[PDB]
């Protein structure tokens, strides 16, 4: 019924800044000012994402955390920088190190409080606080490390309210660091304990959607962030729109996660892409369903073939004959009837909203709790065990104050999460 | 026939006389008892003080229906009252204890960064 | 010497009411009591103007005695001598004898005694009552036992109304009859049965009355009774006293019940037809159609016969008549007693109620015969009785007012006895 | 010699209100005032049904009881409402429930007293109280339930005096409730112990006289009550008329009921609706014309009272009546002699030049109870709707007790098709 | 006498919102509260209180733990109808789970509601009972409703409670856990109700599609239909006329056993705007297609039947109709209880919402039947439940708000029991 946003670490922020500027456009908000747009609905739920301040003005409920100036002055000197409250920025000065220990223990918990001090202000000045959602990288340190710290420090303060993360799972192709495995695994363990849902955005997947289907040669952190921003908008829609009726995000949880551990969703989007490549809008509903459900079109690098669907949420977009949505959606659970678990009845719910995203006459987006996710972790825990092998780059953590066996512990834990997703291809 | 009539008495406003016709031809209620009259009064006063102590019979049970009705109602209310308070402060004591059970792993993986940052006090 | 009438219970009352009427006409006493010894046998010359009957009237409902103290004659009796008792006997002996009787008996018995008190040689009692019906059967019985106690020698003559299916009140009638007649029995001396059916029959053939009233019947009975009491109100040989009544008629203490046969019953309007001969009326006496109790005496035998003539008669016709009643008939006399006919003439011509149904006659006869034939009615009754009691049919109403099942047994027992006695007198 | 009237429960009152307005017309009484009519007899026995008060005025000896305002303001706002004493009405406020337990125990004995308080006030100011008669439904709660309670509370106060009821015995066709069996059976037991005569008015019968012989399509509680009101008038005639002589109502009892239990009369009426003597006898004696749903063929007559009406050659009545007990001689029990008595009264009812009405103690009644005890055992079977009583404070086996008792009354009506 | 409505939770609220609407049309009360007809200077008085000297206020209370839905009421005309008081809202959701609704978020608001209700009882000279409208699935509908009923049971002795539940359907559904919630409440909820009117959302949705032509029927589409069925049931005792005229009485006819509450409703002519014989509508009542809970009653047996007519009817036809319902169909009456049909006619012709989807009818029927057949929905539900709990599928969300694993065990235990009871009424 009203939610705060933490946005930490280089990737966390580059994503967030785009997310924000995308939604700010759905509702219609100036760089600073307020509403300008012939639609009316918009501000029904503007409440949820925008704590509004003096004059007109609509300031977003956003904390930005980072461990160096760097990518904060990026947002402030760029797209929609005039929007975020001037002191919802928590700086860093020091390094991130691109090192989880640094982020989670030393250079991070150094800061930590001044972030909590600010989350406690926005939250304490909520009417009925839904919970928190956080964006961040999983490999590389300030994003994952301090992030997982923050959530651990957020629970405890607010066990109460629910925990949501957009967590970009890192990959060999399009990565800056030999250590990503470590950083990812160490947080993956943290997440399984401390959040209630995590959106698994695979950086691997993202890139694949750009070469394998997009004729996009050399992909920026940009036309890639564009995917997540789009994905995020469509995932959040129900929290911030209709009157049909509401999405508690607590409701989202209770309905999507059968078992307390397995909150790992693969998102997926309907139509995709960019500039002088978008010319389609020949997107149809049939052609829209097949596409939002195609493995080639997940936001996590894993084909939901190996592994069935536990529960699925799917949410369309744009004034279209939803009479047809119902029966197309029903066709997906028939031409694929086997791949939706038999023991959770009516386990895919679909909703429509009739206000299109940026461009695009028609759209849709898909949230899936799938055991196909199993594959993702395996594939990080496979290049991880591969390093922890003869204890590779570890000394960077060893001597930041961290324990030899605290890795085996996070390795163990995650390898279990693989074991359980596997336990659930049952009878 | 031809009768023979013996004349028994002549009078002022009358006169009797037999006529034997043909020869004939052959050769203490006591008191005491309205002792009876009151044993009827007695057998009445019994038989009727009976179909009366038979109706005090019919009565007392009247009370007992009206009374075992309401009596078995304070059964329902004064049992559904503490089938709640001791299943709803059984419940409140449940999650209240479970909230701490959570705040616990979290006080511990906390006094753990404390324990291995006082571990960073050794690096040469 | 003197002579007290008692009339107990509706039937009894109205009968009386209509003979006292006749007596008054016969002695020229106006309802105001005043006329302008002889007949002192029935009346007391109280005050110095009036005449008051030596009578007492009792009923447990006021209704009937009430009517007497409305209609001229209202002046005739003493306000005292008419006792009434608030609640009914409700058609059953048991109630009359024990339940409602008991109460009033003490008053009645005393008031009666107040009449005895002004009688210098009181002779006995004439009790008028119904056979069936509650107070007539019930109270009468209680009375008679008591009367028997308080009055030693004194004869008791009863005039009972033997009930008939047609003009009847009650279903239990038989029970009440057999019940009283049992108790009632060894307290009476001589008893005049009046079969209501016969009376009703004489009225129909002989008077022309399509459906004869109670007061229609009563007038006729008035006559028969006035014929019987006659002898002791004018004094004139043959039954000048109540002693003589049993002497002359009843030869066995048990066998009380003589059979009366009143002479010319002929309707006014016939009033001018040439009168009937001394022989005809005499003969009319031997006609069962002109009888007073529905039975057949040329069947049973005769054990004592009496002919009470009233009017213009020299005995030398009375004789000549009897002559040819034998010459031309069923003689019928029983084995061991003369061939009687005690004949009384009382010169006083019979008067009749002026707006009545019977015409003024020159000479009338009466004939009291104690014939075993009358036992026909004794059976006709018992068979009704027997065949209800055979099922306790109404017994429970008596045991109700606290009587004994065994009393019925015991009272029927006596009628079996009587019916035997009676037949056991033939040959 | 003077009688009070209790009139309890929706049916009880809808009947009573009609009965009263019918007789009040025979005697001739204004809505309020007194006599207006060229006849004279009328007020001879007006005593019996009308305790009379100040001015002229003739107020009837009536208590009206109910467990909710409803059908009392019905009578007061309608036909002859201005007549009953303003405080001879005992209200209810609460429900009846259409539930015997409610009526006989809880919601009823709640009131009870304020009724007795009033009955005691009419009775205590009688000259010679004959007894009480009560009208009421037998299925449905306030009528039967509180009623049977009332009579039980009336005996005990007055064992003494006799108990009379017009009790309407409910049926499948023209009924509102699934529970009627229970309510009826429960009171039937009650009645057999506490009254001295009950007129068995079968609601089934009533309806039958409207379709089978009436051409009356869709019958109200109205043109049906009209039958009972007519039947009641003619049944009571002997209490409130002649001088030939009287009917003690005690006398009625002692003469009609041979056995203490079997006081169950089927009434019958002569002409009907909304006539010669021969045609009048055949008709008052026809099964098609009883007030109880039972053909007096199966079952003989114990005792019968029949009472004609209207200036007519009663010479012909005698011999027509005798003809009925001949062309049917077999169907009047042999062991009660002269067991049918007939009387005439020569003042006609509402309309109708000629009339007649018949009271019969007949073992054909046997069939009525069977037929209620047959839809009753059918329910008590797997203990049907019983929980509505169970938990109003009543006993499991108090039903078996009333079932038993009544099933005996069937047994005895049967015992009496006997011999000689 | 009087008669308080409670609408707990979204579904409950909107249903009520749409019969209170209908009641107002049926008695000529403008949203303004004021009505220029009859008196109040009773009849209409069972459900309304003549408060002030101009207005009419429903004897109602609305509760929901999210404001959203109750808020809408205090926006759109009717806003004027209720008292600002009587609509309670609760800041935070129930979040689609009983455990939350019954213990965690309920607990708080229950004390206020229970009292406000009491404030309505306070102005009722012979209050008769409560009509509770709620969903079967859904958090506050199952959860709070339960808590309420226990409490109501305590605070109000005799007083009958009638529940109108919305038994949930796969298609027009909110939550996955729906089954859990339903079996959970229905267990607690069970021995606190007296008689309960199930509305199978699927069937409603089916009636709207075949009979109304609505390609994909709205919530307010369905509600209009339910409004009608409810108004047909409450009808009887909103005017007073012929049959079914106090709360014990009405229901003493439907349940034979302290369990077996749930009668089956079948509304007569549902036909779309843009007449039928007394016999036709009568017959339409025995068509499972025109039914009100997805099941099959020429299968199970009948243990009590009720026919509630509304409009222009002499019983002469009503009879003649019933005749040929028996000559030409599956009679089906159970062993040990008459062959009922309590027939009630209320002359008041059926009014319909003016810009609605159903046309003004001359005469409509209702038929409430307590048939063992309705147990079909009791299983159709349990099998859903059984096969989730078979794996603790979502249990952990309840134990979260501090519930007991054993309560599921215990609550299912009862449906096994019930499903037995029900089938255990057939044949001798
Ligand atoms: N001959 C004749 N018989 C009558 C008369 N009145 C009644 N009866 C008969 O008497 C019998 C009934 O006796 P009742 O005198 O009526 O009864 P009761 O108990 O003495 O008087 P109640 O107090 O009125 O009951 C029946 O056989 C009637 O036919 C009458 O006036 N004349
Ligand atoms: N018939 C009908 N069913 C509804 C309506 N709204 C929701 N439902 C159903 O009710 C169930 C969900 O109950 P809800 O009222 O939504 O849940 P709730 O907890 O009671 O209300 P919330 O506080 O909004 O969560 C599902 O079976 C829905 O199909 C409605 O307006 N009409
Ligand atoms: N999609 C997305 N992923 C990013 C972005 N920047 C870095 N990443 C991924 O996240 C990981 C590094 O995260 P980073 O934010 O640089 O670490 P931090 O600033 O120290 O928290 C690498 O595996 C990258 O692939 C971004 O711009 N968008
Ligand atoms: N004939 C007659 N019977 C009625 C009347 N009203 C109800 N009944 C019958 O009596 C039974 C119900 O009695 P009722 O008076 O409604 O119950 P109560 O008011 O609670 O005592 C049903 O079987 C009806 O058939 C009436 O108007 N006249
Ligand atoms: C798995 O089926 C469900 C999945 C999620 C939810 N929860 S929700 O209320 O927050 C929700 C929707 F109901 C919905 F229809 C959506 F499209 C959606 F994105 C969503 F979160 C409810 C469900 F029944
Ligand atoms: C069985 O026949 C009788 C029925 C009743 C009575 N007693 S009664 O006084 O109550 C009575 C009548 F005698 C009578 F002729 C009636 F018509 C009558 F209604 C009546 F009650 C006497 C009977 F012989
Ligand atoms: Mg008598
Ligand atoms: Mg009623
Ligand atoms: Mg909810």
């Amino acid at each position: 019924r009203e939610i705060v946003h933490i946005q930490a670490g280089q990737c966390g922020n580059q994503i967030g800044a785009k997310f924000w500027e995308v939604i700010s456009d759905e509702h219609g908000i100036d760089p600073t000012g307020s509403y300008h747009g012939d639609s009316d609905l918009q501000l029904e739920r503007i409440n949820v994402y925008y704590n509004e301040a003096t004059g007109n003005k609509y300031v977003p409920r956003a904390i930005l955390v980072d461990l160096e100036p760097g990518t904060m002055d990026s947002v402030r000197s760029g797209p929609f920088g005039q929007i975020f409250r001037p002191d919802n920025f928590v700086f860093g000065q020091s390094g991130a190190g691109n090192n989880w220990a640094k982020g989670h223990y030393t250079e991070g918990a150094e800061l930590v409080d001044s972030v909590l001090d600010v989350v406690r202000k926005e939250s304490e000045s909520c009417d009925c606080l839904q919970g928190f959602q956080l964006t961040h990288s999983l490999g590389g340190g300030t994003g994952s490390g301090m992030g997982t710290l923050l959530i651990s420090k957020i629970r405890e303060e607010y066990p109460d309210r629910i925990m949501n993360t957009f967590s970009v799972m890192p990959s060999p192709k399009v990565s800056d660091t030999v250590v990503e495995p470590y950083n990812a695994t160490l947080s993956v363990h943290q997440l399984v304990e401390n959040t209630d849902e995590t959106y698994s955005i695979d950086n691997e997947a993202l890139y694949d959607i750009c070469f394998r289907t997009l004729k996009l040669t050399t992909p920026t952190y940009g036309d890639l962030n564009h995917l997540v921003s789009a994905t995020m908008s469509g995932v959040t829609t129900c929290l911030r729109f209709p009157g049909q009726l509401n999405a508690d995000l607590r409701k989202l949880a209770v309905n999507m996660v059968p078992f307390p551990r397995l909150h790992f969703f693969m998102p997926g989007f309907a139509p995709l892409t960019s500039r002088g490549s978008q010319q389609y809008r020949a997107l149809t509903v049939p052609e829209l369903t097949q596409q939002m459900f195609d493995s080639k079109n997940m936001m996590a690098a894993c084909d939901p073939r190996h592994g069935r669907y536990l529960t699925v949420a799917a949410v369309f977009r744009g004034r279209m004959s939803m009479k047809e949505v119902d029966e197309q959606m029903l066709n997906v659970q028939n031409k694929n009837s086997s791949y939706f678990v038999e023991w959770i009845p009516n386990n895919v719910k679909t909703a429509v909203c009739d206000i299109p995203p940026r461009g695009l006459k028609m759209s849709a987006t898909f949230i899936g709790n799938s055991t196909a996710i199993q594959e993702l972790f395996k594939r990080i825990s496979e290049q991880f065990t591969a390093m922890f092998r003869r204890k590779a780059f570890l000394h960077w953590y060893t001597g930041e104050g961290m324990d030899e066996m605290e890795f085996t512990e996070a390795e163990s834990n995650m390898n279990d999460l693989v074991s359980e997703y596997q336990q659930y291809q049952d009878a | 026939a031809d009768m023979e009539v013996i004349e028994l008495n002549k009078c002022t406003s009358g006169q009797s006389f037999e006529v034997i016709l043909k020869p004939p031809s052959f050769d203490p209620s006591l008191e005491e008892i309205q002792k009876k009259l009151e044993a009827a009064e007695e057998r009445r006063k019994y038989q009727e003080a009976e179909l009366l102590k038979h109706l005090a019979e019919k009565r007392e049970h009247e009370r007992e229906v009206i009374q075992k009705a309401i009596e078995e109602n304070n059964n329902f209310i004064k049992m559904a009252k503490e089938k709640l308070a001791q299943k709803m402060e059984s419940n409140k004591e449940n999650r209240e204890a479970h909230l701490a059970a959570m705040l616990e792993r979290l006080q511990e993986k906390d006094k753990h960064a404390e324990e291995v940052r006082k571990n960073k006090e050794l690096k040469e | 010497r003197e002579c007290i009438s008692i009339h107990v219970g509706q039937a009894g009352v109205q009968i009386g009411n209509a003979c006292w009427e006749l007596y008054c006409l016969e002695h020229g006493i106006q309802p105001d009591g005043q006329m302008p010894d002889s007949f002192n046998t029935f009346f007391s010359e109280t005050g110095a103007g009036k005449h008051v009957p030596r009578a007492v009237f009792v009923d447990l409902e006021p209704t009937v005695i009430d009517e007497v103290r409305t209609g001229t004659y209202r002046q005739l009796f003493h306000p005292e001598q008419l006792i009434t008792g608030k609640e009914d006997a409700a058609n059953n002996y048991a109630r009359g004898h024990y339940t409602i009787g008991k109460e009033i008996i003490d008053l009645v018995l005393d008031r009666i005694r107040k009449l005895a008190d002004q009688c210098t040689g009181l002779q006995g009692f004439l009790v008028f009552h119904s056979f069936g019906g509650g107070t007539g059967s019930g109270f009468t019985s209680l009375l008679m036992e008591r009367l028997s106690v308080d009055y030693g020698k004194k004869s008791k003559l009863e005039f009972s109304i033997y009930p008939a299916p047609q003009v009847s009140t009650a279903v239990v009638e038989p029970y009440n009859s057999i019940l009283t007649t049992h108790t009632t029995l060894e307290h009476s001396d001589c008893a005049f049965m009046v079969d209501n059916e016969a009376i009703y029959d004489i009225c129909r053939r002989n008077l022309d009355i399509e459906r004869p009233t109670y007061t229609n019947l009563n007038r006729l009975i008035g006559q028969i009774v006035s014929s019987i009491t006659a002898s002791l109100r004018f004094d004139g040989a043959l039954n000048v006293d109540l002693t003589e009544f049993q002497t002359n008629l009843v030869p066995y203490p048990r066998i009380h019940f003589p059979l009366a046969t009143y002479a010319p019953v002929i309707s006014a309007e016939k009033a001018y037809h040439e009168q009937l001969s001394v022989a005809e009326i005499t003969n009319a006496c031997f006609e069962p159609a002109n009888q007073m109790v529905k039975c057949d005496p040329r069947h049973g035998k005769y054990m004592a016969c009496c002919l009470l003539y009233r009017g213009d008669v020299v005995p030398k016709d009375v004789n000549a008549a009897i002559a040819t009643i034998k010459t031309k008939r069923t003689i019928q006399f029983v084995d061991w007693c003369p061939t009687g006919f005690k004949v009384g003439i009382n010169y006083q011509p019979p008067t009749v109620v002026p707006g009545g149904d019977l015409a003024k006659v020159q000479r009338a006869v009466c004939m009291l015969s104690n014939t075993t034939a009358i036992a026909e009615a004794w059976a006709r009754l018992d068979h009704k009785f027997d065949l209800m009691y055979a099922k306790r049919a109404f017994v429970h109403w008596y045991v109700g007012e606290g009587m004994e099942e065994g009393e019925f047994s015991e009272a029927r027992e006596d009628m079996a006895a009587l019916e035997k006695d009676y037949e056991e007198v033939g040959v």
